[PDB]
């Protein structure tokens, strides 16, 4: 005895399980939560009640989970949201299962869509002129009602996406965000600790010196790419911005993040000295 | 010819490399003694003539006697040996 | 009973499988993640489920893994993206597989490249006249849309490529690089330890004296190589560079980077008393 | 049953397998990695499967390895780079497996070749004379293209490859390395401990005497060994070097580089009294 | 089963293996490595498995190690440089194998030959006139070409061999060693740690006296020995240098370098007291 | 079966051995380094495989080491220098192995010879007229060549000998030795950390008074044993000398000269009050 796991058709959640000695038919119990299968005088090893791993594989099955009975053969089929159950009997032994900020008031429904799509989307309802930067993250799933554009804009932000500043008549958007850029860097880093880590926002006050005297200094570092000249930066995501009240606020990586404040506060001090 | 008319093609093989700029020629060796070829070269026992090379690779074409009995041609590309 | 894998074709993952005992043939089971083969009454034993570690074998089998079934003998092929599943008996016995900074938007798609081939074919794109060092890395694979070919290359350097250093007309790219040059070196060192290391950056304030009159030295002892005169640097990409704001950034292991800030510090000093 | 390696003909990798019991052959899976051979009713024991460390033998077989299967012998032998297989069966039951700073733009490539040798060829490349001291090192490989000779030397430094210092017309190259003289001396030592260690560079500041002075006491005691005169000393590679900015920089082993700085900030203290 | 050792003819390794039961002849396997030879049917025990420990033995055969195989007798004879395998069959069950500082460029090939005789040679090429003490330590050999005998001599004394002092004419040369005089001490102390000690060498400076005046003090206490008047002494190995710059360098063990230090120290105080 | 060692005829070492259940006769291999003796059908349990410990024997045999083998009795017997093998039958089963300062330059050979009696040879020599102690030490052997008698005389006195003083015409050679007399005391001493322990030598510097005086009381204390008056003196080998320099240098155990330290240290302290 076995079990299996495969996809086809659309989307759909197969479970081939191998049954070596059986002649009818065992007892299907499709539940709201899971599915259960029972095989009379099929008693499995527990050497054989392994599951399945099949997470986050777009389909209607959960994962499949073995477990061995007292005399029979107990399945464990967990799924999720509205589906159906398909047995199919190619052969008297296999076994199958086929498992099938202030603006207009609008509701966004995107569905598995681009960032980016729902970016040009926006700006077309006549929210803004929204211009991300080339390759802001991926594909997000959103269901809103009764939500202003630039509201939702917010929560679509937090979902995943990226931050948003705003030029005045057209808009940026980059994936400075926290949890993306770091989130993969994370997994990326080999070691355990590394796993955690954090791109972090700072403020930096200035008391000394006007913020924007510090622009070139601070646009030169930040980058560690080629650009002439850009606000935004390279280095995977790290920005500055700065605020009226004569404060800059960094966000990126810490590493970065160290980098700047060294700077900014080292002009300030000769600042300082009056 | 030259000199390599005293070695035999089984003691000739890829030994180095030999480029300037982007013309990328091969040098091989035989019993010791060593001698490069780049686009449009010769080497082998008999009569061997390279046309192209590549990286960790060179394409010649040589004329040894056979399939008659008598000197006849031969295409062959050999990876470098290292 | 023992699992076997091999490469043939043209880039295709081979999973030869020794049946001793079998008449018929096994259930195969192609699924979109990985392979399933079941083997009635060949219930092989646990010193016989070894793994195979074809691990960035550049073919479509992510790795082969063998299991003992209750009665039977189960199989699992990880494999990766498209492929297509193809059986071989070439007998009653032995079972085979088959598993085959502003400019013009550009879309970068650079399969298996070097590096310095995306280097010069940017250059050839009008992007400057880019020249890098020797041997600045390898080979890379990206592909982008909807990119400006300078944006794309700070991606591109981020990969795993090189930093670059404008001279204006024409510009030097170079291996200088924390990622390449340290993790060959920790993979070099013999201690565990040493598999943790760096090479890091760090920016140097020059408080006292100009930076230009430190290059001299700098060159010099940066020149752990015969070099007559070079801004860039032997002793495995240590690199200087000099900032407007009268700071020198160094980038280069930590070893260098000590050597270099003592003097850097120690030609302040004396400038100090004033 | 059993397994052997030897080696024979013109740098090949055989792999002698003594198989008692058997009749016809096994299976051969000559495969990009390794290779595997399966013998039907061979079931060997644990007590066999003893593996081989034939590593840097200069041979395309990387290592044998025999491995018990469940009723037959599977064996691995780790191959690299492009070879052939080769079956031998000189009886019934004994199996075998034949495994066989600025010049010119130059391509330098050195197949398994002293390193003097190299050094005699660039310069009669035109790239200055060389001449080294007389036993440096050993022999390396390096393969390059399109690189200058210059640029080529120093990346020949590193490889295994010694420093280089010039006078000007002609150049000597020393053994002066990190890496050669004090990985055998690690290995020489008996205590692990001792296994690490190192020959370090330092630089030393000197403040208020000049760099030439100590000239004459340095190479006396650099000179661990007879000699006259001579800049470049033994004592197994210990160097100094006069930079221009009157600091001196020494490479050597930890002990000759602490007797070194000692004297010469002794010198400097008096020199300090001013 | 056994297997067993013997020098016979020349220098030549004899492994004599005791075979209990065998009839035909066993598999010999002449590897460049190690050899090979399995007894079918001749299974040995593990308690019979032992392995010789004939190391520093001056022959062909690194070390003989028995293990016993499956079913049959494996044998392991490691060896080293070119050498030639020769069975012998006294009787049927009996086996053997037979296991058979500017001077002029001089190359220097000394084999197993006196390094004073060594010396002498150096001498006669009209090399200085050299002369050691008496029993200044052994027998050395050395294999050197294009090198100067100036600086042939360096490397020879650093492989074991004694330092040098020149007269100007004559040259002494003695057995004031680091290794030599140490590591015989350190086997022959029975402490484990006694087996980690050092004979070290030191630089005295001498701010307030002249070093000749302290001469004929060092002399007597280095004297722990009858000696009328040397410059070299007794205390096996100990020595004491003058170098130009007023300084004093001790060579010995570190008991006498200590009481040495004590005493220069205390007399330089008094000098110092102005 | 079991083994046994005596000597006989002319310090030969003896190895009877009991073999109880033998017919013909061993395999008798002698070696360079040991000896080897195969029994087959002789195999003796691990409880009869004792070895012996005739260390320091006077005799060509190492030690006799008695090893269980497989199937027979393997046996080892170590050996040293030139011998020969001589095996005797007495009866069927009892097996029997017969193993059989500055001087004329002088070569001195002395093969288990007293140190007293070396002394008048070499005085005998014209080398000065030396005189001993009573009961300086014992017997020593040495082989010297070409080496002056003063020198050889260090050596000697190094080996396991004596230290000597010189009265001008008459020389008086003392037990006064570091390792000899302690040696002794710590075999003899229960405490293992006795076992460690030391005479040892240490230097006295007299800063305010002349050494001389001190001697009247030096003498006294150091006579721990009835004598009128004996610059050296007993308490097993503890002496004081007077160098020029005004220092006084005690050898003899820690007691004793923690005793003369103090005196010596106290006497000077008065003086010091100027």
């Amino acid at each position: 005895t076995n079990i299996d796991f495969r996809k086809d058709g659309k989307n759909a959640g197969i479970i081939e399980l191998a049954a070596l000695g059986f002649a009818g038919q065992p007892d299907i119990s499709q539940q709201h939560d899971h599915i259960i299968v029972t095989l009379k005088n099929h008693t499995l090893p527990t050497t054989l009640q392994r599951s399945l791993d099949v997470a986050d594989f777009k389909t209607p099955v959960q994962k499949v989970t073995l477990k061995r009975l007292n005399n029979d053969t107990q399945l464990i089929i967990t799924t999720a949201g509205n589906w159906e159950l398909v047995n199919k009997s190619a052969a008297p032994g296999y076994f199958t299962f086929q498992v099938l900020f202030t603006g207009r008031k609008i509701s966004l429904d995107f569905q598995d869509v681009e960032i980016r799509t729902i970016l040009q989307i926006l700006a077309k309802e006549s929210g803004m002129n929204i211009v991300a930067s080339d390759s802001v993250n991926g594909k997000m799933t959103l269901s809103l009602k009764d939500v202003p554009w630039d509201q939702a804009l917010d929560l679509v932000m937090q979902a995943r996406n990226l931050d948003m500043r705003q030029q005045g008549n057209i808009v940026n958007i980059a994936p400075r965000d926290e949890l993306l850029a770091k989130d993969k860097a994370f997994l990326q880093a080999e070691k355990d600790i590394a796993d955690l880590g954090a791109l972090y926002s700072q403020n930096f006050q200035l008391k000394y010196k006007n913020v924007e005297e510090f622009r070139s200094i601070l646009r030169l570092d930040n980058a560690d790419t080629t650009g002439n000249r850009n606000t935004l930066i390279s280095g995977r995501g790290s920005v500055l911005i700065d605020p009226a009240t004569n404060t800059l606020i960094v966000t990126d990586t810490r590493s970065v993040i160290e980098k700047f404040r060294k700077l900014i506060d080292e002009l300030d001090v000769p600042a300082q000295q009056v | 010819k030259e000199t390599l008319e005293k070695f035999s093609l089984e003691n000739m093989r890829y030994v180095g490399i030999l480029k300037s700029g982007q013309k990328v020629s091969g040098f091989i060796e035989a019993e010791g003694y060593v001698y490069t070829v780049g686009v449009g070269n010769y080497l082998g026992q008999n009569y061997g003539r390279i046309e192209s090379i590549t990286d960790d690779s060179i394409v010649l074409n040589e004329l040894i006697e056979d399939s008659t009995g008598n000197w006849v041609s031969r295409k062959a590309e050999l990876l470098l040996n290292s």
